[PDB]
DNA sequence: CTTGACAAAAGTGTTAAATTGTGCTATACT
DNA sequence: GCACAATTTAACACTTTTGTCAAG
């Protein structure tokens, strides 16, 4: 199996906590109107009912 | 001077003096009064168990309750530094210990912020000074300034031992945030005597409603 | 209350930048300051009890 | 309290009329012109018998018994020169006096401008260094000001000092300040860098953006660049800063270790350590072996070909073969068992 | 406004602040993007 | 209670050392000068007196 | 595996408490069953 | 490998602290601002109190137990288990002796009822303030001699050690009536309003005419 | 199991670019 | 705050080792 550099960072939902998903908001940096913190590519918000 | 012609017949500090051609001498005992912790050094090594015991031996049985009493909570400290083989100037301390790196952590977390103990600022604001004494001490500066930075010496030092038992404790600078040092991990309800020795988080264990 | 003894430390912030540079050519537009106030604002609205 | 205590050692000594001044400054370098011509007397360095002054002047054995564990051999080095230099005749020996009282005066002028340093400092107030250690490090900034000042040029040594105040202070908050180490360009470009974001945002009075600060900023500045040197700009978080609305709570030990093994970690490594060695039985006897001669099971490290080769005679090729049947050979039992179809992440 | 103290030139010259934090209709602002409440204070009145 | 109580007693001052080695006042425990004085009647020396 | 769990040592919490006291310039020594010497700290700090 | 039953506590001193030390960290650096390596002398380096990465050498020519506790020729970090940097301390050289805050301003004060000071003098004293006596020398003050373990200040120190001085300020254009280098008495007039203090040789300070 | 032929990878040496460490200026200002 | 010596780094020309292929 090919060792690749890139390694899985994900976010998995802790446990006790499932349901159902109803938001997604994305806001990446350099957007229009929104100021993200020094260093940091893009931030990924999802809401679970 | 003079090819052993002209002697002072006092004590006391001599001046040479170039342009009135003679030596002038001030009155003034050659005295040692030596100020700071290397003066307290200097008693506490020449000090003598010893002869300070069988001395307050003879001192307690003096008839006032008084002296007495003076007496036994003196050679009390005495007696204990005989029957433990210790000696005083180990008090007055020449060598900071330093606390290993991960004893005092420094470390990032998500987002990339890093973090660390206030021990290690503290461990930090020490070296400073106790090193631009050293170039001083060095390249000959007056005592003014050397008496006032080695006494800043005495009390960084002590800030890294117990941060408080003197003036307003040191913060970082724009907090109000006390920095803990080495006594402050042992003593009081969250330190590492009573929340990590005495009691502990474990493993294999959990919690509900009943 | 916050406002106010906030502003004051904007007060002396005035009180040294005046008093050096070219006293000659200077407008409250380089006499005042932001952080000062705008801090002492963040301040209150956040760690307060 | 060491803080009203300086202020009153300070204030225990007069400053200096200009008179005091314009011959502390030649008396000063008299002294040491004095010096440079004791050097052509004896034979010595320059520095050398300046120094040797200090030790009959600044005091006794005290001077060279700690500058640090090492300094220079005071019986040695120095008791031979304070001999040395003692049989000369009376054209030389005045020459050895107008050191010490020249060298003296030094002591003199700094202690006199003192009373400036310390008023100096007092405006620097947040450095990160509480007024005595921020003090004391331009109280040295006078002491170069001093033995480089000339008297010649008529000017108030206030003008000379000062600069020279200002310039060991500005050296100590680059060289200590942030927890972190920062070298010293880089400290005062991010200093420029804000005083820039302050002032463009106290003019358009709208905080500015990535791309226009940069912009007011000059040539070679972009967008990226100055979040770029943003982002070493914060120091470091206590690690005492308390979480959450209670007095119980801290930041420390919401951090985890990754530092040492979990104890499933060291029964994965077993388990792996383990089934491996039996998996490893059922090979050849040589490919069993070069196996973990090429994987460094055995020393630790990695035996190229060329050795392996040199281990049992064959040829470098030889031994490339025999790991190729013999991967592929634990692979028809490994696609059976499934014993090590695991630790795949 | 800045004024000159001897040579009575005046300079008005209008500036910036910064932000204040506005309250909604409930009576509760928004710091940080989350929504926070500012509880009442109580402490004796000031006199003799 | 009683176990607390005991162990709120077991310490007593020191009158008149003796011949023991120990000081006017030097107060240390009951079961302590209580074995000393033990063996100091048996060394023939004389034992210590002491206040509860 | 099955085997009864083993004797443990170092609670590792008092290691850290005894480093900590030795920042204080104490010595705190551990002994045995006669006034002895015991390396708590296996080959770490022996230097 | 043997029971553990006692426990003791005593004085570390500072030979022994030498001891304990595996590095005198000089540099108040924590790492750097980019490679965020252990700096040279760092609190956290490397080099003294251990590898980061186990059995890993600093420059990384040693990667392997294979080679176990062999020093490094060129970083000089000893390959071994990355664990050790929790007991391996430190030490840091102190210019100048200090005391230990503990015996100083602990309750009974250890150091105070050895040395048979008081909490209030041991106080200015340690912390360079009031100069303590030291081998007198035939010294004396105010008529009664002055003895070891007496407290003294920086004006009566200098001004046994350095002698005792008058100065008198004169107003421009005014002249003395005494000659330069001339013994004056108490009460005695060296100027029209000048009144002699103290009988000794007056001094001439920097003159307006010749 | 074995040669010879090769390309990719890992060395080894000298440079251009950059990054970091330093001394310093002069109306006066205590 | 700046001219600049000091030292580090990325830069790159190129040599040698090591994985590898078609054929014995
Ligand atoms: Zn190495």
């Amino acid at each position: 199996e090919k060792a690749r550099d890139v390694k899985d960072t994900s976010l998995r939902v802790p446990p006790g906590e499932g349901g159902i998903v109803v938001g997604r908001l994305r806001l990446r940096r350099g957007d229009p109107g929104v100021e993200l913190k020094p260093g940091v590519r893009e931030v990924v918000r999802v809401f679970v009912a | 001077a003079d090819g052993g012609k002209v002697k002072s017949e006092i004590y006391g500090r001599v001046e040479v003096d170039l342009v009135r051609n003679v030596v002038r001498v001030v009155e003034s005992y050659d005295i040692d009064a030596r100020m700071g912790a290397e003066a307290i050094q200097e008693l506490l090594k020449e000090l003598d168990l010893e002869k300070l015991e069988r001395e307050l031996l003879e001192e307690m049985k003096h008839p006032s309750r008084a002296r007495r009493a003076k007496a036994r909570k003196r050679l009390e400290v005495v007696r204990a530094f005989l029957d433990s083989g210790n000696r005083p100037e180990w008090m007055i301390l020449e060598a900071v210990p330093v606390l290993p790196p991960d004893l005092r952590p420094m470390v990032q977390v998500d987002g990339g912020r890093f973090a660390t103990s206030d021990l290690n600022d503290l461990y930090r604001r020490l070296i400073n000074r106790n090193n631009r004494l050293k170039k001083l001490l060095a390249q000959g500066a007056p005592e003014i300034i050397i008496r006032n930075e080695k006494r800043m010496l005495q009390e960084a030092v002590d800030a890294v031992i117990d941060n408080g038992r003197r003036g307003s404790p040191v913060t970082n600078p724009g907090s109000e945030r006390p920095l803990r040092s080495l006594t402050d991990i042992l003593s009081g309800k969250q330190g590492r005597f009573r929340q990590n020795l005495l009691g502990k988080r474990v493993d294999y264990s959990g919690r509900s409603v009943i | 209350d916050q406002f106010r003894v906030g502003l004051a430390r904007l007060a002396r912030g005035v009180r040294e930048r005046m008093v050096m540079g070219s006293p000659d050519t200077l407008t409250p537009a380089k006499l005042v300051n932001s952080r000062p106030l705008e801090a002492a604002l963040r301040e209150f609205f956040s760690r307060s009890q | 309290d060491p803080v009203r205590q300086y202020l009153h050692e300070i204030g225990q000594v007069p400053l200096l009329t200009l008179e005091e001044e314009i011959d502390l400054a030649r008396k000063v370098e008299e002294g040491m012109e004095a010096i440079k011509k004791l050097s052509e007397a004896t034979g010595l360095d320059q520095e050398l018998i300046r120094e040797v002054v200090r030790a009959k002047i600044l005091g006794t054995a005290r001077i060279q018994k700690i500058p640090g564990l090492k300094e220079k051999p005071d019986p040695k080095t120095v008791e031979e020169v304070d001999g040395k230099l003692k049989s000369l005749p009376k054209e030389l020996k005045r020459y050895l006096h107008i050191a010490r009282e020249g060298e003296a005066a030094r002591q003199h002028l700094i202690e006199a401008n003192l009373r400036l340093v310390v008023s100096i400092a007092k405006k620097y107030t947040g450095r990160g260094l509480s007024f005595l250690d921020l003090i004391q490090e331009g109280n040295q900034g006078l002491i170069r000001a001093v033995e480089k000042f000339e008297y010649k040029r008529r000017f108030k040594f206030s003008t000379y000092a000062t600069w020279w105040i200002r310039q060991a202070i500005n050296r100590a908050i680059a060289d200590q300040a942030r927890t972190i180490r920062i070298p010293v360009h880089m400290v005062e470009t991010i200093n420029k860098l804000s005083r820039t974001a302050r002032q463009l945002q106290q003019e358009l009075g709208r905080e500015p953006s990535y791309e226009e600060i940069a912009e007011a900023m000059g040539p070679g500045w972009d967008a990226k660049r100055v979040e770029e040197t943003l982002k070493i700009a914060q120091e470091p978080v206590s690690l005492e800063t308390p979480i959450g609305d209670e007095k119980d709570s801290f930041y420390g030990d919401f951090i985890p270790d990754e530092n040492l093994p979990s104890p499933v970690e060291a029964a994965a490594q077993s388990l792996l350590s383990e089934e491996l060695e039996k998996a490893l039985s059922k090979l050849s006897e040589r490919e069993a072996m070069v196996l973990k001669l090429r994987k460094g099971l055995i020393d630790g490290r990695e035996h190229t070909l060329e050795e392996v080769g040199a281990y049992f005679g064959v040829t470098r090729e030889r031994i490339r073969q025999i790991e190729n049947k013999a991967l592929r050979k634990l692979k028809y039992h490994e696609s059976r068992t499934r014993k090590l179809r695991d630790f795949l992440e | 406004q800045l004024i000159h103290k001897d040579t009575g030139l005046i300079k008005e010259d209008e500036v910036f602040l910064g932000h204040l934090p506005l309250m909604t209709e409930d009576g509760s602002f928004i710091i940080n993007g989350a929504d926070r409440v500012i509880v009442s204070q109580i402490h004796r009145s000031p006199g003799v | 209670i009683e176990i607390v109580v005991r162990q709120m007693l077991k310490y007593v001052e020191v009158t008149d050392p003796g011949d023991s080695r120990l000081l006017e006042g030097q107060v240390l425990e009951k079961w302590d000068v209580e074995a000393l004085n033990e063996r100091l009647i048996a060394e023939g020396k004389v034992p210590v007196a002491w206040k509860p | 595996k099955g085997e009864d769990v083993p004797e443990p040592s170092v609670p590792e919490s008092f290691r850290v408490l005894v480093k900590e006291l030795q920042a204080l310039a104490l010595d705190v020594q551990t002994l045995d069953e006669k006034d002895n010497p015991v390396d708590i700290f296996e080959g770490l700090a022996s230097k | 490998k043997k029971e553990v039953r006692k426990v003791r506590i005593a004085l570390a001193s500072p030979e022994k602290i030498r001891s304990w030390s595996y590095g005198e960290v000089e540099k108040p650096e924590t790492i750097n601002y980019r490679t965020l390596k252990p700096e040279r002398d760092g609190l956290f380096d490397e080099r003294i109190f251990g590898p980061i990465k186990d059995y890993e050498c600093a420059c990384g020519k040693y990667k392997r137990q294979r080679f176990e506790g062999k020093v490094c020729e060129r970083c000089g970090v000893e390959v071994t288990r990355s664990i050790v940097r929790r007991y391996r301390m430190g030490h840091i050289e102190l210019a100048t002796p200090a005391a230990h805050i503990w015996f100083v301003k602990d309750v009974p004060s250890k150091i105070g009822t050895l040395l048979d000071l008081s909490a209030t003098e041991l106080e200015q004293v340690l912390y360079f303030n009031k100069y303590i006596v030291l081998d007198p020398k035939g010294a004396v003050l105010d008529g009664v001699p002055v003895e070891k373990r007496q407290l003294l200040t920086d004006e009566e120190y200098r001004e046994l050690r350095y002698g005792k001085q008058e100065t008198y300020p004169l107003p421009a254009g005014v002249d003395a009536l005494v000659k330069d280098g001339e013994e004056v008495v108490k009460g005695q007039e060296l100027a029209p309003g000048v009144v002699s203090r103290m009988d000794g040789v007056a001094l001439y300070r920097f003159p307006r005419r010749v």
